[PDB]
């Protein structure tokens, strides 16, 4: 909240991209790793066939 | 107060963006944390 | 729906690109992510040969 | 309300690009929404 | 059909060519998908070899 | 009209890209529909 | 043959480049599917040493 | 006709340069239909 | 504290997002580290499952 | 004082972006410190 | 021969180092195909000590 | 000490972050080499639960 | 024929330009010819 | 002296910004000393 | 020796940094091939340690 | 000794920082060609623990 | 002759740069030969 | 020989840039002489 002077040095144009574009990445990440390590998340995929 | 920063912007349009970004993330965050909670009640984590 | 000012500060020639082209990623990721971890899936292609 | 903000487009301008932006999601979400009833019918996820 | 203004906001030279490398690659993704996850398609190419 | 947005372009350029872009669109479609139907009927997919 | 326009908006600098560069990955990508999905293409080059 | 697109090119450079291309790709299928031939001829594929 | 002069001859808008990016891309390499080497982390994510 | 190097900010401003640089880090470090006296006393992590 | 006009739409400074790239990476390509796939080049490299 | 003549002819803006990103790489490089090739760095990351 | 076209190029300098690659690859392939014959003599490919 | 060369600094600026550097480094390297200490005393390297 | 005009139509800031560039890497190509095929290499670096 | 000319041609912002960070990149690959192609090298950051 | 042409060289600075590099190219060769000799010798390549 | 080549440097520009890189050579190659008898003597490379 009070880091809003971060605009006047950075270009929005290419902040606010890499800010999201880091977010959905994360998001990517953490439902990789939850996939790659557990059992329970591929079974929810696999559904009846399993 | 009406400086141009080398971003292009001045203070007031700074904050201006800002304050939106400060609304998007408690947006995204209010959803992530109902995420969390469906998450720990439907799936093994937690229990 | 009230995020349009975005495009005062990102420029839609980045941002438009970038946004469509997440989404194609993401769905890759996502139909890939079926495929490796499911039987159905790959048996769907396999089809009458397995 | 002309002013032209760094990214080149006024107020309005960037308004009328998002609409269109939503209106895209919406579309983009309708589809998928079939697509997921459909997998759910039709494949193994779900049951 | 009605998305044609999306070329005021975008530099064709950046979106046609990242919209027809996008389709080559996803045609790409999707032949590699069915010869890594198929019998029949590498079958195809061994031919009488096997 | 007349008025050049930040593409380079104006309204009737644009919606003149965009029009082939669909036509080739089309094409690309109509070739993949038939390539799917051979896909079809030569191999084990969908029997 | 009826697209000849594509060199109004995109730069042949560009697009001419890209187009020859993704026709030359292309034909690398088949040649290494078949080698590597096949025995006959590495037996081709293995020649009389097998 | 004397209209300089965003190109940089007029629509009679346009299509010189795409009669170009369109040549080359004719002189590529040429070359890669006889590839093909030859391929399934010496090769196990097609038998 | 003493480094404030940075800035005289680093462009804020390449270094502030460069040094964010950093902290943010060495956060994941850890995370991902012990996920990756400890039993006890991919336990967290399977729970009750196993 | 007022010299403008070749980042675009002068000494002054130069100093400000900084400190903020600073007090967010700060805020980082004490989050960081926290999360890891609780992962020692929730993680098999030191026991 | 005959395509010499490439050079009015294309800057050679692109596209020079491209194609002396594109033809320096495909015969890597090829050589590290051989030696992948057949036993004689590894062989020849490993010499007496075998 | 003696080379600080060469930003004359490097920018800071480059050579800088350069520099301070290519000790961060190093430092990341050193740890990951010791966590994937002992025994005794894992194990601290496993801690009491084996 | 003195035109610059969008290369910087006249057709006369990009004519010249590309009668030094065609004499350039003829030699690369006269010289992979004969590393083929080589090949084929030395290795075991071809027998 | 007060020649500006390509990177845009002069003689004195360029030294003023690598003796910055030289004290960072030092400040790094004292820090990494005492590491490699406590590495050596805590850790099975060195025995 | 008779190719200099190549530096009349490509910038030597570009294309003398590449073909050095490609020089390098080649050479660490090769090595590293030599590495991984040969026995012999492999037991120079580890000398009398096994 | 003799090549000081290539300054002439090749900017400096470009070769230096190219130059040194091929250096750089060259020691980590011997360092992990060594690393991962010894037992002595690995035994020595294993220490007392194996 | 004093023509500069589109890498910003004349035919005789671009001469000029080409007999450098080909002057640098016969040492690396003449060094490389040398060590395939050694490698020869030394190595069990070629036995 | 005021003359200001492509890179933006004169000649005795390059040839001063060239000769500190010449200088920090040969440090390097001093200190990896160094470190290649260190581990000549140290680790079983060379016996
Ligand atoms: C067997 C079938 C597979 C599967 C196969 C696929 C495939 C294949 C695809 C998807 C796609 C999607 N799947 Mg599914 N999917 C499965 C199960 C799930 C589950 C689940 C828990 O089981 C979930 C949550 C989802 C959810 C989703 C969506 C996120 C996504 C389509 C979004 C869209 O159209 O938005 C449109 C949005 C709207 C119309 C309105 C949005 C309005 C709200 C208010 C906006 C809030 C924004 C928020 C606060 C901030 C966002 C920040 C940004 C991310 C930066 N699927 C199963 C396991 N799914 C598609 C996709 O991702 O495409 C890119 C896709 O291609
Ligand atoms: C089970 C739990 C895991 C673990 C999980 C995590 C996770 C997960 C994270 C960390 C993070 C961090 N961990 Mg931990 N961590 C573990 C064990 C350790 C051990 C150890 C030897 O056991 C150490 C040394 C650390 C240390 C660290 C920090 C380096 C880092 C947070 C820094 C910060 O906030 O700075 C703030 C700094 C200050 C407030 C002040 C600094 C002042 C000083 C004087 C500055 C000196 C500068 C120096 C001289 C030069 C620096 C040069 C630059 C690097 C270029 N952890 C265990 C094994 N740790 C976090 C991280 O890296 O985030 C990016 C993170 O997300
Ligand atoms: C167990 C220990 C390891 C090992 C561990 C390491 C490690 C670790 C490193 C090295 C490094 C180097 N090692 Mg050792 N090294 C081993 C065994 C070898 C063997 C061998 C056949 O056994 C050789 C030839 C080398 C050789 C080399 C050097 C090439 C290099 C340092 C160069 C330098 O300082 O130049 C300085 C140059 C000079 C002072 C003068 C040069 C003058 C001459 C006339 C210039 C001629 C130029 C030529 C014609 C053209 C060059 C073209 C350019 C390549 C583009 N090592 C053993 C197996 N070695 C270091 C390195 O590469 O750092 C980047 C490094 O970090
Ligand atoms: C075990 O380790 C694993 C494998 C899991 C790896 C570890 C992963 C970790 C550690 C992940 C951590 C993730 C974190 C920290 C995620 C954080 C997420 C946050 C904070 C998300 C915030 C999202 C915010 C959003 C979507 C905001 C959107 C804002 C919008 C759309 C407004 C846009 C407009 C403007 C900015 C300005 C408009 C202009 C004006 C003039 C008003
Ligand atoms: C288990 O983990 C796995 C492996 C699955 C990984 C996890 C993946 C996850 C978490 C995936 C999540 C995916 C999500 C969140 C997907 C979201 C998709 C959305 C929201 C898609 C939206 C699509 C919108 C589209 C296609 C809009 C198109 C708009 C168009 C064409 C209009 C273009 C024109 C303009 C913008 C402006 C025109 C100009 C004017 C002046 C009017
Ligand atoms: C199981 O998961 C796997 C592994 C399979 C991964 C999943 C893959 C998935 C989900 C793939 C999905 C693929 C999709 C959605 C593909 C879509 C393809 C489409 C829509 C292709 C469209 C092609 C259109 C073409 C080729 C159009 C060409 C147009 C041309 C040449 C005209 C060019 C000229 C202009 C644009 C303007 C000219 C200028 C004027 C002034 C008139
Ligand atoms: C099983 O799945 C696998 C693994 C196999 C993956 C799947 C791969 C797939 C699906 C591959 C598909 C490949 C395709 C579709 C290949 C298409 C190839 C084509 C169409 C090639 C065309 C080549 C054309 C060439 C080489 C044209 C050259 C033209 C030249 C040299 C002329 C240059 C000059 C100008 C353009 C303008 C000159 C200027 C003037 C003013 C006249
Ligand atoms: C075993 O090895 C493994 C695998 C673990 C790998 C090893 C990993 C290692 C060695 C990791 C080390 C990590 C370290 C050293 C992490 C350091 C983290 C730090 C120091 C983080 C600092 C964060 C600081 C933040 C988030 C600061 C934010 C500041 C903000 C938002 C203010 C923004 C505004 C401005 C800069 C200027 C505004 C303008 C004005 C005019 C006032
Ligand atoms: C089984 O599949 C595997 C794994 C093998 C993968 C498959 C690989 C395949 C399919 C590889 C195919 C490779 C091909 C097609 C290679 C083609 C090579 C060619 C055509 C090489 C040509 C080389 C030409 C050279 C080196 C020309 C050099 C020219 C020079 C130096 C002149 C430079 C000067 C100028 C251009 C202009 C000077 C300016 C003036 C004003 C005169
Ligand atoms: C077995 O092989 C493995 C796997 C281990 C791989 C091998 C890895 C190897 C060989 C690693 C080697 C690592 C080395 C050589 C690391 C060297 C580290 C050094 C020298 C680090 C230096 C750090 C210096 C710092 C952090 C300096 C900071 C300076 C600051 C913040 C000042 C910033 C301000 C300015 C530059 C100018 C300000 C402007 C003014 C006008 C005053
Ligand atoms: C089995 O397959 C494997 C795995 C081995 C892969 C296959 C690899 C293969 C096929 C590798 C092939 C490698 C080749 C072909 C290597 C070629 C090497 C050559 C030709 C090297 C040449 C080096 C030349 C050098 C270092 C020249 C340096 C020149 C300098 C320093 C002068 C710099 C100055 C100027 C250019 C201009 C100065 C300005 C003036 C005004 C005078
Ligand atoms: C088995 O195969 C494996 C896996 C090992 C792979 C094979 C790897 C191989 C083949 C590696 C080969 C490595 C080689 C050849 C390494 C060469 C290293 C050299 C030559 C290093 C040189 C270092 C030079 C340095 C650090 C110089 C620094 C200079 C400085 C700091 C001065 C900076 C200032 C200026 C340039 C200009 C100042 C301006 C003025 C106006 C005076
Ligand atoms: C983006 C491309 C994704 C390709 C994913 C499929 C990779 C192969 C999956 C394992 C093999 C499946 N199988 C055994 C039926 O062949
Ligand atoms: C691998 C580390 C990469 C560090 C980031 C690249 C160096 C900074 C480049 C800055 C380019 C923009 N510039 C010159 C205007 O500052
Ligand atoms: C793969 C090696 C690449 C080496 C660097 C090639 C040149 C990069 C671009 C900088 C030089 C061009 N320019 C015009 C800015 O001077
Ligand atoms: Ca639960
Ligand atoms: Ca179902
Ligand atoms: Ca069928
Ligand atoms: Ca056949
Ligand atoms: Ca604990
Ligand atoms: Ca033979
Ligand atoms: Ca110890
Ligand atoms: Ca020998
Ligand atoms: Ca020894």
């Amino acid at each position: 909240m009070t880091n809003g002077k971060i605009w006047l040095v950075v270009k929005p144009t290419v902040g606010v991209p890499l800010f999201l574009s880091a977010a959905v990445i994360a998001s990517v990440v953490i439902h990789a790793a939850v996939l790659t390590t557990t059992t329970w998340l591929p079974a929810y995929y696999q559904g009846s066939a399993a | 107060l009406n400086k141009v920063w080398p971003s292009g912007l001045t203070v007031a349009e700074a904050e201006e963006v800002h304050k939106q970004l400060i609304l998007g993330t408690r947006v995204f965050g209010g959803m992530a944390l109902i995420a969390h909670f469906l998450a720990a009640a439907a799936t093994p984590w937690l229990g």
